[PDB]
């Protein structure tokens, strides 16, 4: 029953992003989880939270988020770097090499 | 496998929201959204929302403390 205004979505996003820059990944994740609980389609938030989960060592969650973004945000190299890191956190090193190679190919969009 | 300065720059750029919080007075608008949002999210029954509300209350009180410190550094 709770709805966020644009400014409020921006506020949490910016707080999550700022905590992530401080090396405070749990705080980042808590803020971004709240945002993504209420606005699941906030893409910048999905990305920021995805990297925060990768730094707070939540590889299975990070994985599901990365495939989510790949299926929803396309041709984006960073999604593949996130998948690679999440896959390497889960012990699927080879899955991470395929993901990292996809990352290199689209970083090659230059 | 390991990170690369290029790897982390791509990570930052990926996570970075860029310009956000679109307003004309960052200071008043920030304290206002922080206070509004912190009192709004406690009313959630969701565990995920409740945690965010707690952290916001924290920065709200750390700001009250830093305001006390800032006053002390004005006078000499």
């Amino acid at each position: 029953n709770i709805t966020l205004t644009k400014r409020q979505q921006e506020f949490l996003l910016l707080n999550g992003w700022l905590q992530l820059q401080c090396g405070h990944a749990e705080r980042a994740c808590i803020l971004l989880d709240a945002l993504l609980t209420l606005n699941p389609e906030h893409l910048a938030g999905r990305r920021c939270r995805l990297v925060a989960l990768l730094n707070n060592n939540q590889g299975e969650r990070a994985e599901k988020e990365a495939q989510w973004l790949i299926s929803h945000d396309p041709l984006q190299a960073g999604n593949w770097l996130c998948l690679s890191r999440a896959q390497q956190l889960n012990g699927d090193l080879d899955k991470a090499r395929h993901a990292y190679q996809h990352y290199l190919e689209l970083k090659d969009h230059n | 496998l390991y990170p690369t300065a290029q790897s982390k720059r791509s990570l930052w750029d990926f996570a970075s929201p860029g310009y956000t919080f679109h307003g004309l007075h960052r200071a008043q608008d920030y304290r206002r959204e922080l206070d509004t949002l912190q009192s709004l999210l406690t009313t959630s029954q969701s565990s995920e929302l409740q945690a965010a509300a707690a952290l916001l209350k924290c920065q709200q009180d750390d700001d009250r403390l830093l305001q006390i410190i800032l006053n002390l550094l004005h006078k000499v």
